[PDB]
């Protein structure tokens, strides 16, 4: 219910900022505070939306109506071409919105946390994450490492390029009535 | 920092490889090999976290409720006992509990220390006065026994 | 002629569940507790990502049959058989057949990551380029079809391609062009019936609806064993760590450990043999179109009911549907 | 096995040596039934991975039975051509077949039309295609161009 | 012309153990306690079902 | 009694099942839907004493 007992605790300002470890009334959880338009009957002050984890709160300072995001995580991959090849940068995968991540690399919000790393320059948003090393390039060869979402990574002109892959070669054979084409040899 | 070590014939480390330098060292330690083929492997680390907000709910801010409550006097019998209730009342717990008045302090479910972190939509103190055996005896389970 | 859809589901899911995000993800003091059952995470992790490695091996397989490209012609109607089936340019938007489309819609961006820690890797394939695969399997049907499958393509005039397809069933070239108006409009007539029964009998439906389910549903599974107590105090995990100092939570928080642990282990060997009954249902669509589509099949009752001239591989999320 | 599973130590002779068999059994039970648990998920991932390979042994039965002993009309099986033989060879746990194909190459546009009419009644091809070179009809094979001399018996009514 | 049997099994038994029953059935306290598994049976009866 | 409720896009609770009131209502609280296609579906139940 509204609550009683504090123990107390100075209660700091609400962020909108992502990562924020939340400790409401009974909540020391983490995630991302966002105002949300959820609609919560006043005898009721937690969302919940399919199971145990809680949703929403409406804030005991202010009955503001926010949702919780968790820290946008994910699952780390890395495109490596031959070490023998080239020892060259491994570039990477973060499963995730891109701007959540750039604004986190520059802090030090990751905890994979590369130290030299002072990369990336190139930012992608593709459907398979965002690729941080790997560099877009609009012409388009064939899958050599698979990434996700219809782009391949491989290793090109040496960096390492992200391109939407072409499936084999495109073709042209002319349907006509009359003419038949027929092997005159066989390899 | 996690760190992987080459060991040799001999017996001597070679060659060392620090996990967290960059993701390509990162790998060499996840697939546990220096020379790797090709493709695309994994880790799943991912978003440690700037700050914290402990905004909880107190806009009254009273203290102390339970300083009435077990320095009173007249406390009821086991079978008339006396439920309090507390109200919108900032119950700042270890006034009670550091400090050894009790003989027998047990908590259930929740434990003491972080007695104070959380909050509680309403506390209840259930004032008596029993056996020192029958101390024991308020608790869960404990059927046959008369208090 | 009679044509008949049979749909073959070919991939499913490319779930990964991220193992330390599931089983104790706010938690850090779980997350060390965690670590002392070696391997059960990063090899559950490990298990899960071959899944969804070979879900896009499943998809080329199955759809890179063909090795170049054959583009859509515009001279659709074949000799009296009508084609519209082989994804036009101006009618539709989207690039996908017509029963494609039909075919999309009769089942069931920004990145959203609920807290459970679950997830839905994107296949390597997408539906635009599995649609593009059977726009060139189609055309190279309908304007190559044999050396097409064999090597390079050779283009035979669609009459003179049935023609040859009727003369492997035994009967004769002569029965084509005696009857070549009445072979078309019974061909015509069949993809309109497709058309209609595929539109509301959800028989297409069917095969891959129950992929999709049996991994929803075993989704759902795994996520309400969240909210399982497993003999502690209560199945938030926060809430264990919040009022039990760490002394008594390592009881109760390896009593949820545990059946978090024995949860996902559930799951990952659930998925382990939907993968197999996927990859043989896979490895059989993908002789089909190597068979029914790009050759014509001696071999009875594979491909079609009677027998069999031809084949068309269509488009289906998560699967092909054979014409 | 260098597990720990909530025990005091993964060496397993260490919990014996130092906790006299009444606190042992508290923390050897820890340390069993994660051992349970890594050889019963071993053993399944091993049942798994031999489905997989008798699927793979099966459909490797079936391709040295048909593309080897036999010869396979059934296309893209055995290989990327028309299937003319194909040889075993001993690879350490597999088989290496070496599926010698046919894979017709070099073609040339050649114009045809079904039925040449002749006398009333056109004549359909005894498997042909009615090919025309310049300024004569013939009839070919349609994997390699060999033209005949049409004839009766190379056509039917 | 000689005929060869070529035996080919298509079906194994429909083996449906009641979940409850097995683990403790004749028990209704342990009933409760299997309860806070959450779904282990119903799943369990699911799955070979 | 276990019992079924369907909240709304408000967050309001529109319609409630009862679990035991007919075997089609312990049917949708076993597959979790108030629409069921067709078929033979689950329960385990059976002998009170
Ligand atoms: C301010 C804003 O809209 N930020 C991001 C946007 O850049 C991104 O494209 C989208 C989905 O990735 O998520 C949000
Ligand atoms: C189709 O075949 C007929 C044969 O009579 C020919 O005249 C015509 O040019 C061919 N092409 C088209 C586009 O009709
Ligand atoms: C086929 O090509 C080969 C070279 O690949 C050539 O030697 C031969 O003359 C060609 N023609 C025939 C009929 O084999
Ligand atoms: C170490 O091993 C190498 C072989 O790699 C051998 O040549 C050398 O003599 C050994 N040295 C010692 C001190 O054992
Ligand atoms: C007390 O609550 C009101 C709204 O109920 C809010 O506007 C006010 O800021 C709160 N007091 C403090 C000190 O935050
Ligand atoms: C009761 O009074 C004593 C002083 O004699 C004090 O030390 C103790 O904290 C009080 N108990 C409470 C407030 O529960
Ligand atoms: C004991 O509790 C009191 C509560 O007033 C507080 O000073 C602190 O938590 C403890 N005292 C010391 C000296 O640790
Ligand atoms: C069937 O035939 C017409 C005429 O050949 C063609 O345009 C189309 O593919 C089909 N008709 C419709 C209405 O789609
Ligand atoms: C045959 O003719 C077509 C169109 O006239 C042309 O595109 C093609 O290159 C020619 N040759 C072969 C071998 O198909
Ligand atoms: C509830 O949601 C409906 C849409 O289903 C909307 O029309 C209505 O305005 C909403 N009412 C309130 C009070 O939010």
């Amino acid at each position: 219910a509204p609550a009683t007992v504090c123990g107390p605790k100075l209660s700091t300002d609400l962020i909108k900022n992502q990562c924020v470890n939340f400790n409401f009334n009974g909540l020391t959880g983490t995630g991302v505070l966002t105002p949300s338009s959820k609609r919560f009957q006043p005898f009721q002050q937690f969302g919940r939306d399919v199971s145990d984890f809680t949703d929403s709160v409406r804030d005991p300072k202010t009955s503001e109506i926010l949702d919780i995001s968790p820290c946008s995580f994910g699952g780390v991959s890395v495109i490596t071409p031959g070490t023998n090849a080239s020892s060259e940068v491994a570039v990477l995968y973060q499963d995730v919105n891109c701007t959540d991540v750039s604004t986190a690399i520059h802090a030090d919000q990751l905890t994979p946390a590369w130290r030299i790393y002072s990369t990336g320059n190139n930012v992608f948003q593709t459907q398979a994450g965002c690729l941080i090393g790997a560099e877009h390039v609009d012409t388009s060869y064939e899958c050599d490492i698979p990434i996700g979402a219809g782009i391949c990574a491989s290793y090109h002109t040496k960096s390492i390029v992200a391109y939407t892959m072409s499936l084999g070669a495109d073709s042209s054979i002319a349907y006509s009535n009359n003419t038949i084409a027929i092997p005159t040899n066989f390899s | 920092t996690t760190f992987m070590l080459k060991y040799d014939e001999n017996g001597t480390i070679t060659d060392a490889v620090d996990c967290s330098q960059n993701p390509l060292a990162e790998l060499k330690c996840s697939v546990k090999s220096f020379e790797i083929d090709k493709g695309i492997y994994q880790t799943s680390n991912f978003r440690v976290v700037p700050s914290g907000d402990v905004v909880r709910f107190p806009n009254i801010t009273n203290l102390c409720p339970f300083g009435e409550v077990f320095n009173a006097t007249k406390f009821p019998s086991v079978y008339a006992w006396e439920r309090k209730k507390i109200s919108n009342c900032v119950a700042d717990y270890s006034v009670l509990y550091n400090s050894t008045f009790f003989s027998t302090f047990k908590c259930y479910g929740v434990s003491a220390t972080k007695l104070n972190d959380l909050c509680f939509s309403n506390v209840y103190a259930d004032s008596f006065v029993v056996k020192g055996d029958d101390v024991r005896q308020i608790a869960p389970g404990q059927t046959g026994v008369i208090a | 002629i009679s044509i008949t859809t049979e749909v073959m589901p070919v991939s499913m899911a490319k779930t990964s569940v991220d193992c330390n995000m599931y089983i104790c993800g706010d938690s850090t003091e779980c997350a060390n507790l965690l670590l002392q059952y070696g391997s059960f995470c990063t090899q559950l992790n490990r298990a899960l990502s071959g899944i969804a490695a070979e879900q896009d091996r499943n998809t080329r397989e199955v759809f890179a049959q063909v090795k170049q490209m054959y583009k859509t012609p515009t001279l659709k109607y074949f000799g009296g058989f009508n084609f519209s089936q082989i994804l036009p340019d101006p009618l539709k938007p989207t690039k996908r057949s017509f029963i494609e489309d039909l075919l999309f819609n009769k089942v069931t961006l920004i990145c959203a990551q609920k807290f459970n820690g679950l997830t839905v890797l994107p296949p390597l394939l997408t539906d635009d380029m599995i649609a593009a695969y059977t726009a060139a399997l189609v055309s190279g049907t309908a304007t190559a079809g044999w050396t097409f499958g064999a090597g390079a393509a050779l283009q035979i005039p669609f009459a003179m391609q049935m023609a040859y397809r009727f003369n492997g069933i035994g009967v004769t070239q002569n029965v084509l062009y005696e009857n070549q108006k009445q072979i078309a409009n019974q061909f015509n007539k069949a993809i309109s019936q497709i058309q209609e029964s595929l539109t509301t009998t959800s028989t297409a439906l069917g095969k891959l609806q129950d992929v999709v389910n049996q991994n929803a549903q075993a989704l759902n599974t795994l996520v309400k064993q969240l909210s399982s107590n497993f003999g502690a105090i209560s199945s938030v995990l926060n809430d264990i760590l919040s009022r039990l100092d760490k002394v008594e939570a390592e009881v109760q928080i390896d009593r949820l450990i545990t059946g978090r642990l024995q949860s996902l282990q559930t799951y990952v060997t659930q998925q382990l043999i939907r993968a197999a009954e996927i990859r043989a249902s896979a490895n059989l669509a993908a002789t089909k179109m190597s068979e029914c589509v790009l050759g014509q099949s001696k071999r009875v009752d594979f491909c079609g009911k009677g027998y069999h001239l031809m084949s068309f591989p269509q488009a289906a999320p998560h699967g092909v549907v054979f014409l | 096995l260098s597990s720990n599973f909530g025990a005091i130590s993964s060496v397993l002779n260490d919990i014996l040596s130092r906790l006299d068999k009444v606190e042992a059994e508290v923390q050897i039970d820890r340390l069993i039934t994660g051992r349970l648990q890594s050889l019963q998920t071993y053993v399944t991932q091993q049942l798994i991975r031999a489905a997989e390979i008798r699927a793979s042994a099966n459909l490797a039965a079936t391709k040295m039975s048909e593309c080897v002993l036999g010869q396979s009309k059934r296309v893209d099986f055995c290989g990327k051509g028309y299937h003319l033989m194909s040889f075993p060879q001993a690879a350490p746990h597999g088989v290496v077949f070496l599926h010698v194909t046919y894979v017709p190459s070099q073609e040339r546009n050649f114009t045809t039309a079904p039925a040449i009419c002749h006398e009333g009644k056109a004549y359909f091809p005894r498997e042909g295609v009615f090919v025309f070179n310049g300024t004569s009809w013939f009839i070919t094979q349609r994997n390699f161009f060999s033209p005949q001399i049409i004839t009766t018996d190379n056509t039917f009514v």
